[PDB]
Parts: C-alpha cells; structure tokens; sequence
C-alpha cells in the first residue's frame, strides 16, 4: 500500500509551511536564541549586534548541532524513501525516531509528567510510549527553562563588574556620575579579553 | 605449654585479651613471640581462637608430617570429630621461574556416627589449617569426610 | 534549578566580587581617615581636602594591583562559561 | 490572572531598589539589577509548570 | 530528636534540609511507639523517601525498614508483626506494606 | 581472565562429578 | 502535643514548616480525645498526609495508624473500634476509614 | 474576588516586600549611624568615609540572610501561583 | 558524625558537602544499627549514591558495601544476611538490593 | 575529618579534590580493618567529561594491600575487596578495580 | 604529598590549582611504589594534556616511572605488571601502554 | 628551580608567566631524574612546548633537547638512551619520542639522527 | 643569567616585554649548555622569533646564530656540529633546523 | 602481551590434561 504521487506532492508541498514553527519547537534554534538575546540584555547595550546577524549565527549553531540527527534521518528515511523502497508514511514514522531521542535527551521530567497528566494518558510504561504529540510541548518547555537557567548565569559578571565600579565610584565621593556609562567599556573589555562569543558557542554546544 | 609461636604484636594481644576474658591462665614466653597454656588446654583453645579468626625433605617432611599430625590432633578435639588427617602439599621451591605456585592443604574428618560438623566448625578447621602454613590461603583448604563428601565450599 | 544550586553559585560570584573591590575600597577609606583625622588635628574647616588623596590613591592602587584582578575575573569567568554546559542538569 | 502576576515582578524591584537606595548607589539603574533576579525567581519556582497548571485549573474549575 | 529535634531552627535551612529533618522525626517518632509495644526493648526505624517520576516502567516507591530489639525471650507474634508493619506503612505516605522490612536483634526476618 | 574462571568452573565440575562417582563406588 | 505547642516558633517558618506543624497538632488533638474515651489510658495518632503530585491520573488519599493504651483489661467494644475509626477519618480532609489501622498496647490490630 | 480580597493580597504582597528589604535597609542605617556617631565624636567630617562600610555591611548581608529571602520569596510566588485559579472573578 | 556531624553549627556550606554530610550521616546509622545486631562487633557501611538529573531519560541505581566484624565464632544465618540486605537496600532510596555487598572480617562474600 | 578542617571556601574543584581524598581514605581504612591487611592504600581516578561528544567513561582504582607477615589473601578476599571498592565508587566497573600486594603480585 | 594542597593561598589561580594537584598525584604514586618490597625510591612524572579545541580525537596521557631498587631486588614481571595497573589507574584515561617504568641504571623494565 | 620555582608567587603573574614557570619546572625535574641515573653526572633538559594550530600542512609537534654529562668513562648502554628517551616523552603531553634529541659532553649524539 | 633575570621584581612591564624577556633567558640557557659542552669555552645564541598572529595569515618559521668560541684546537665533530643544531631546533617552538646556523671563532661556519 | 597470556593459557590446559592422565596411570 502507497499513497498517490499526487497526494504525495499535496502533503510534501504542505509540510513545507511547518518549517518555520519545526525550527523554533523542535530544534536547538530556540535556546540559543534566548541566550543571546539575554546576552544583548547583560551586555549594557540592547541592540549592538544587529538581529540579523545573531539570527543567521543562531541558524548555523542549531544546524551544526543537528548535524548527527540529520544525518542519522538521511541514513533511516530519506535516502531509503528517495530510492523508492519504502513509503511515504513509513518513512516518516521511522525518521521521527532520532528527532524523538534528540527530544527527549533535553526533556525535563516534570515537564512530560506534567503533559501526559493533562493528556490523561495513563499507563505509559518505556520512554518509547510518549506520543509527539505530549513530547513536544514538554520539550519547548524544558527548552524554555534551560535558556532561561543559562540567561540567568550569563548575567552574573556583568552585575559583578557593574556593583564593583558602581561602589567604588560612590565610596570615592563622585556619587553624581552613571555608573553604567563608565562601566560598559569595561564590559567589553570583559567580553573581548575572556573570548566571550567562542566561550558562549562552545558552552552552548556542550549543553547538548 | 606452647599455644601458639612466633605471634605478631597485634595477633599476640588479640590471644591475650581472649584468654583473659575465658579465665584461662596464660604464660606469655619472654621474647619467644610465644605463650604457653594449660597443657590440657592447649587443643580446645587454639580451636576455640581459630573460630574467632585468631592469629631436610626428611627433616621438612618430617615437619611437614609433624605440623599434619598437630593439625590432626587440634582438629580432633572437636566434638563431632572421630579422627583427622591433614595433608599439607606445599611445592618444593618453584623450580620453574616464570610460573607461580602457593601451598595447599586437604583435611578429611571421620565423623561419630549420627553427627556433622557445623559451619563455624568448619570455618574454625579451615582458618586453623590455613594459618599454620605460610601464604596457604583459605581458599586452598578442602575438608571432606569419611564419606568424600565436600565440606567446605 | 534548586535554591542551592543559585545560592551556592551567588555566594560564589559575590565572593568574586568582594575580592576584587576590596583592595580599592580598602585604600579609599584608609586614605579618606588619615586625611580627616589629620584634618581635625589641626581643626581645618574643609569638607573637599580628602578628595585628591582618594583619587590618587585609587589610582595607584589600580596601577598596582590591575593584573591580578583582572587575571582573578577572567578566569572566574572562564570557569563559569565552561561549567555553564553542566549547570543545567 | 495577569495583574496578580505582575506583582512579585514589581516586588522584586521595589526591592531592589530600595536596597540601592539606603548605600546612596542612586545613580545605577534597578531595572538592570532586577532582571536577572527576576529571571532566577521564574526559573526557581517552577515558572512554566505553576503557570501552566494554574491556567489549565483556571478552565477547569 | 524526632518533633523536639524541630525546635531550635536556625533561619538558614534550606528546603533539602527542611524535609531531611522531617524524616529524622518520623523515624524517631515511629521508633519510639515500636518501643511501647510490652516486647519491644528498643526500635530503630529507616526510611527511603525518594523521587516519584510517572514511566510506570521504572516506579520505586517508598521503602522501610524496622529493626528491633526484644525483652529476653519476647518474640513477636504475628499478628504483633502484621500491626508494627501497618503503623509503619500508614505513616509514610503512599508506603505499600510490602516494601516494609522488619528485623530483630539477631537478624532474623520477622516479615517476608 | 575469563578464561582461567572457565578453567575453574571446569575443574569444579570435573572434581564434583568424581566425588559422586567416589561416593557410590566407595561402600 | 499541643495546638498551642507549636503556635510559635518565632517566625521565619518556611510553609513547609507551617504544614507540618498543622499535622502534628492535629495528631496531638486526635490522640487528646482518643485518650478521653473511658477504656483508654493513652493514645498516639500518627498521619500520613501526601503532598499532592500530577504524576498520577488521579490524586491518592492519606493515611493514618493509631496505637491505644487500655485500662488493665479493658477491651475496646466492636462499636467502639467503629467509633475511633469515625473519629480518625473524618479529622483528616479526605481520610478513607480503611485507611485506619488502630493497634492496642500488645500489637493487636483492632482494625 | 471581593474588594478585601484584592486590599488582603496587595497588603500581604507589600508586607512580603517589606520583609524582603528590612534586613538590608535596617543593616545600612545602624552601620551608617555608627559612623556619624563616631565621626561626631572624634569631631571627623568627611561625606566620604560613611560610604565606605555601608557597602561591606549590606553585602555581608545578603551573605548571611540571603538564603531566607530567596526562600520566603520563592514560597510567596510558588502559593500565589497555586492559589490563582481560586481567586478568579 | 551521623546527626551530630550533620547539625555541627556551620554557615560556610554548598548543597554538595551538604548531600555529601547527609550521605554520611545515613551511612553512621546503618553502621550503628548493623553493630547493634547481636552476632556483629562492629560494622562499616559505604554508599555510592549517583549524581541526580532532572528530566535526563538515563536512569542509574545505587549501590553499598557493608564490612561487618563478628564476635570470635558469631557466623551470621543465612536468614541474617537477607535481613541486612533488606535494611540497607531500604535505607537508600531505590536501592535494589541485588547492589548490596556484605563481607567479613576475613574478606568472605556472605 | 580532613573534609571538616574549619577552611573558609576555596572552589568547586578544590572540594572535589578533597571528597576524592576523603573517599580514598576511609576505602583503605575499611581494607585494614580486614584480618590479614596490616596497611592499605587506594587511588582513585575519577573520569573527566569530553567537549562536544557524549562519552560517559567509568572511573578506575588502583588498590596496593600490605599483608600480615606472610599470611595470603582467599580468592572469596580478592572478590570482596573488588565489590567494596566498586560499590564505593559511583559507576565503578569492578574490572577496573585492581588489586596488588606489598611484592607487586596483581592479586585481581 | 596531599599536604601541599592543603597549606595554599587564596590568590592561586585555576592553572596553579591543576599543577598543584597534578605534582600531588605525582608524590602519592611514588609513596606507594616505594611502599613495594623491592622498591628503595620511586619518582614519577605524569604529563597530563590540556583542554582539546584545537584538537580532533583529542588525545590521552602518558607516565615516566623511575624506580631505585635495594641491593640485588629485581623486579618480577607481574611487579612490573603491577605497577603499570597502578600508575594507569591513577591517572584518568592513562592507557597502560603510555607508561615507561625504568630502573636505578636506565633499564626500560616495561615497553 | 622547578616545584620550588613555583612557592614565592607574586599576585601579578600573566598566564603566559604561569605556563613559562611551569615549563621551566617540569625542565628542572627531568634534569633531576636524569642525573638521579647512575652515569650520568648532571642532566639539563630543553622543551620547546608551541601552543596549537588547525591546520595539519601547518602543524610541527613538542620537542626536547638533553644534553648529559658522564661520569668520567661511564657509556650510556641502548638500554638506557631509550629510557631517558620514554621518561622525556612521557613527561611532555603529547611528546612523540623521535622528537627528543640526546646528546652527551662531547658533542655525541646518543639519540637517532 | 636568563632565568634569573626574568625574575628580577618588576611591575612597570607589558606583554611586550615579559615576551622579549623570555626571549632573552631562553638564549642563555641554551648558550650556557652549549658552553658546557667539552670543546666549548663560550656560546653565544641569538634567536630570530616571529611576533605571531591569532588569525589565519602566514605561519612562516623562527631563526637562529649560534657563535662558538672553542678551546685552543678543539675543533668540533660533525656529530658536535649536529647535536647543537638538535639542541637549539628543539628549544625552539617549531624551529626547523635547517634555519640554525652554527659559525665558530673565526667566521667559520661549521654549517 | 595478549600472546603470552595466550600461551600460559595453554600451558596450564595442557599440565591440567597431564595431571589428570598421570592420576589415573599412577595407581
């Protein structure tokens, strides 16, 4: 049994519209980009490194990271679809297999608990009963808590430097200057002399 | 007489302490690392310590066939026990270089009819035997009875 | 996370921080004392004396101790980007 | 449901503020200081599992 | 210890700290009534308070176990058992009674 | 490694078997 | 052993602290009136109150264990079991009675 | 949902503010005040040297209480959270 | 040790050292309670407890070792060794007791 | 005890250091008590992390025993020794517990 | 010895810290290999790699082991066997063949 | 020198300054354990440790230099050189052995070409 | 001499110069052993190091002289000649030694 | 290394195989 290739072409032209919202749900592109905007936020200047460029960085990162997945899609569905061996939906059901445990890897416990309670499923049993759709809110929720988790951490030395320069220049005497107008170079600087953007990449990479 | 010889501090104050604590009167031999008992006594003592883990061919046969028959005797103070025989087959000095060997012994026990040894029991003949040999492990102890039947695991 | 795991990582960052204002802290006040005890010594009336001796001896202290604090920071920092995989879980 | 969750981010703030104001540190902005704090209190408490689960109450209730 | 060990309470206790404490009272306070039965000389309650999860494929509930020293030659009768392992799972929530192991001082185990 | 346990295991089985062979033949 | 007992504790009381006070202020009234009836000398009332958890489809119940201390020889009535188990279950928001276990001073269950 | 509901939250919300910041506030002034009553009475005058352990003092602060406000926040947030499906009008 | 180490006023301690504390402490009991069994002079108990995650899938099980020192002769029943089985695998949460060692004085497996 | 030596906070690693020291310690203290051990001495190796790949690796330990004068260890020994050693260890593979004497004889 | 460690500053760094840690580890091996009958001193020196990055299949440590025996006290090949187990152990991913144990007069006595 | 190098640390030391002491330590001790070799008299021992870099075409490797001292007539045996050969190499992370040269008093290389 | 002298306290120093300090100490230690060597009464060592970059633009190779003044008639063997050469390659982080040259007393290259 | 463990291997199944045929030819 097969579909049509008509309705072949339908649904693979269709799918197409979901790519954007598979990006951001289900992919890595989500986290990365709430660390770096929070790190615009930490940084003293909200909007130094255009959006397009922390975007286009963002969508290298999360392929890079991806990578493996892909690579293990092409080898399960795509190239046994391409090759006309198996169909369309069989295809597809066994390339959700390394996105499901590249999923679940990130997923928080409570997370899934908390949207198979909602989903009244019951007895769930092996990691290998979570339906997508009760994995995937879960997992965009997980994500939003790690990103939230690696914000909040980014923002510590920036702090750190502000208090230190903030008190030393009130201790001094001069209470009447900004504090963060002297204190952003001295952010930079941070930021330059420690490798900041490599560090981040490499430290965003290894959360995986 | 000798209960037991040539003891280390440790083992020797651990003997002491136990014989203190059974009323049993204790000589310890000056600077012989040794500590002579109530001749009577001797057997069912050094049995007694062994179930609470404490401590030329001709002339090394003749040993060898000495410290059997002690063993023997020793072992034969246990109730159940009609008679012992103990073999000790430590290899004459490894004459081959390369390959390693380690001292053995095997114990049989003539039972009284109707009667068995306990496992402590057991494990007091064991660890009595393996402690009167040097670097005969434990392990290298096989006690069987009149019957063959293995009695240590 | 835990409480634990934010308060332990606070103290810890705190603890950086204090270490590098103290020198400079430190220098400002024992610097502002010595002139306003000087100052009542000699019963000057003047609130601006202490001000220049502050800024010196930030300054100095600044020249002086800039390569170890900086060297401090850095490498906390360091260590905090390369933990940062693993504070998440 | 909104404004009653406003309030401890403002709380938080107020706060904040206030600490910064009793040393005289009252040149350096709260809002910056604020929300890091802000984002450790979401991640702390649950942010995302209390709200859902609130919310699913909120219709079923 | 148990409900007394709960009164000087420094302000710094975190949460973890919080509830290790309140084990320690439980296990005290089980302990002590284990002791008020006529042949019970002396108790000693542990319990194992873990994570829940949901994956049915792996759920490790709670567990107990109870060691307790009798008057020279008081032994337990089994119906005696059967009310120590009641009073035990009962006051751990969700404790199923057969995750309740109860010993005496000689090592033999009076449950299963 | 494994193979000395294999050895032992073996030997433990040679040795039993001759033991119960012993046991019968011997009244 | 107390209502008031616990009515104190200075203050920076994490909840946690005020549930947990709550319980045993309830055990010490329960056991209180347990004593009260005639045949009883002494009572302790142990809860075991769940946290709630969305892990499970529904949510389980608590439970609760009762030791009595008679008068020499005054054995509780049938009734007087049913009484206790009452008693006990209905102090406890959502007690299911089988959820009472009640003990005398020689470890018989009465329940 | 009535009036004095919404009056009870706002003034337990302020009242947990309150408590949030008393420690800090309070630690501030009496380190404050010492200095002034020190400076008066070594007749010292400079704006500056009050600044200087006011700083130290609030940051050992938060070293010592520090966990108990995150806690008693984290609770005030985590019962508001749970307690908002009840008091929906 | 045990409680008493546990409360030992201290203010200079992270959640590690406070788990690695309660880890000790819960070792001190077990040891203690082992002791108190008539056949056993002292005992020593060590667990290895695995570093907990929050949502990871992988799941891993704990695991103790138990050395007890017998009074001279005091060989433990069989029914004995189930019994400090059951009470160590207990006292960890999700310890299957298949991960409990009991081991002698001499350096027998019981 | 060494852990509790009254020392203000130095880092993470340094605490690491330590528990790794502390384990050590008691792990041969426990294979003294043990009859014919007169003096033990454990090494632990704890794995490191790698960077981008996901590879759990399992810790090793190296165990050297000192013998009463002569007196030889069972075989049942050298698997108790392996499973305390192990136990104590999370995720410890007991193949990767060895075990020497005072001569250098790989008792594993 | 571990005591290093222990009596240290405040101002040391991360580096300062593995070096130290490092040369610790050093001296506790050699302890213990003197601590083996035929052995009089041992030295060892370890070269742990930094941090990859740079690298691909990142790479693993190695280990020079200097023995000084008593009079005549050769080594026997399970010594050597021994003392490899050890010091590969010590180190976390040291592969024994990475390992060079020498003697008091420049003889290799592994490979 | 070498672990005795590294105890009177003042506060202002740049990374560069910690990783050259470092070196110059681990040079210290080798040295040592070489003379601690009953021929040899006294040892002194140069690394050449060069940061990374990606590119293979472009990638060279840690080298060391020893240059010995004998005791009056005493040869080092094969034996030997391919000792101190194993102990340099093992003591520099990644040090491939055929980049440690051994040279003697005179001049002679005791090592390969 | 080298060594010693990148000790000498200083604070008023920038990169720059603890580089060219480097520079200098580790050309008199390799003078210094060079002059230890039998045939040698004095060494003299200048290295040519390339300031690098972090970026990707031409890696190139560092130099050396090496100036030997010999005791009366003590000409050096080609193996003297090559163990120099191994010497100084060495010390230096990717020296090749093709770019070591060796020049006597007399303006003599033993190269 | 792995080849001389091979070859004590051997060596011991082989005396082990002459031990069992000398216990026999001995009485």
């Amino acid at each position: 049994q097969s579909w049509s290739l008509s309705v072949q072409t339908l649904v693979f032209i269709t799918s197409l519209t979901f790519l954007p919202a598979i990006l951001l749900m289900m992919t890595s592109f989500t986290r990365i980009i709430i660390v770096f905007g929070l790190l615009r936020n930490a940084l003293g200047t909200p909007s130094a490194p255009p959006n397009q460029v922390l975007l286009g960085l963002a969508l290298f990162l999360t392929f890079f990271i991806m990578s493996p997945v892909i690579d293990k899609i092409y080898v399960d569905a795509y190239q046994p679809f391409s090759e006309q061996k198996i169909s369309m939906q069989e295809a597809l059901d066994k390339g959700a297999q390394p996105l499901r445990a590249f999923m679940l890897r990130q997923t928080r416990e409570a997370d899934l608990a908390l949207f198979a309670r909602l989903a009244n499923s019951g007895p769930l049993q092996g990691p290998e009963a979570v339906p997508m759709r009760i994995l995937l809110p879960a997992y965009v929720t997980s994500e939003l808590k790690t990103a939230f988790q690696i914000g909040f951490t980014i923002f510590i030395p920036f702090l750190i430097i502000d208090l230190v320069i903030a008190s030393v220049l009130m201790a001094l005497g001069m209470m009447m200057v900004p504090p963060a107008t002297i204190a952003l170079p001295f952010k930079l600087m941070l930021f330059v002399l420690v490798d900041g953007w490599q560090l981040l990449m490499g430290s965003l990479a290894q959360s995986f | 007489r000798t209960l037991f010889s040539n003891l280390s501090d440790q083992d020797g104050g651990a003997i002491v302490a136990q014989l203190t604590q059974m009323n049993i009167p204790y000589r310890f031999a000056n600077g012989s690392g040794a500590i002579e008992v109530p001749a009577d006594k001797v057997h069912e003592l050094r049995l007694r310590l062994a179930q609470q883990g404490l401590p030329q061919f001709s002339e090394q046969v003749n040993y060898q066939r000495a410290l059997e028959g002690e063993l023997a005797r020793t072992i034969e103070t246990l109730g159940p026990v009609k008679s012992a025989r103990v073999h000790l087959a430590m290899p004459k000095p490894s004459l081959f270089v390369r390959e390693q060997k380690s001292p053995s012994a095997s114990v049989t026990v003539t039972l009284e009819p109707g009667r068995a040894l306990d496992e402590g029991q057991i494990s007091a003949v064991v660890h009595l035997v393996s402690s009167a040999v040097a670097g005969l492990p434990p392990g290298n102890v096989t006690l069987v009875d009149q019957s063959g039947h293995l009695l240590t695991q | 996370m835990t409480p634990e795991s934010v308060m332990m990582m606070g103290t810890e960052a705190m603890k950086v921080a204090l270490a590098l204002a103290a020198p400079l802290l430190l220098v400002a006040l024992i610097t502002g004392l010595i002139i306003s005890i000087l100052q009542a010594a000699t019963q000057i009336n003047e609130m601006t004396l202490s001000f220049i001796p502050k800024i010196v001896a930030v300054f100095i202290a600044i020249i002086v101790a800039g390569p170890w604090m900086l060297n401090l920071l850095l490498d906390y920092v360091r260590t905090l980007f390369s933990n940062l995989p693993y504070i998440i879980g | 449901i909104g404004f009653t969750i406003f309030i401890p981010f403002l709380i938080i703030d107020l706060v904040i503020a206030s600490v910064l104001m009793a040393l005289g540190m009252m040149m350096v902005p709260p809002a910056t200081i604020a929300l890091p704090f802000k984002l450790m209190l979401f991640v702390l408490v649950d942010g995302w599992q209390l709200l859902m689960g609130s919310l699913a109450q909120s219709f079923y209730s | 210890v148990g409900f007394e060990l709960l009164d000087q309470e420094k302000f710094g206790i975190s949460q973890f700290s919080e509830q290790v404490n309140y084990q320690r009272a439980l296990e005290g306070e089980l302990a002590r009534t284990i002791e008020t039965l006529g042949p019970v000389k002396s108790a000693r309650v542990h319990l194992a308070m873990p994570k829940p999860s949901l994956f049915v494929r792996e759920q490790k509930s709670p567990s107990a176990s109870v060691t307790v020293t009798l008057e020279p030659g008081r032994a337990l009768d089994e119906g005696q058992i059967s009310a120590v392992v009641h009073l035990v799972s009962s006051a751990v929530a969700g404790l199923p009674p057969g995750n309740v192991t109860l010993v005496d001082q000689s090592g033999h185990l009076l449950t299963q | 490694d494994l193979n000395d346990a294999q050895l032992k295991f073996a030997n433990d089985v040679e040795s039993r078997i001759q033991r119960r062979i012993e046991a019968i033949l011997s009244p």
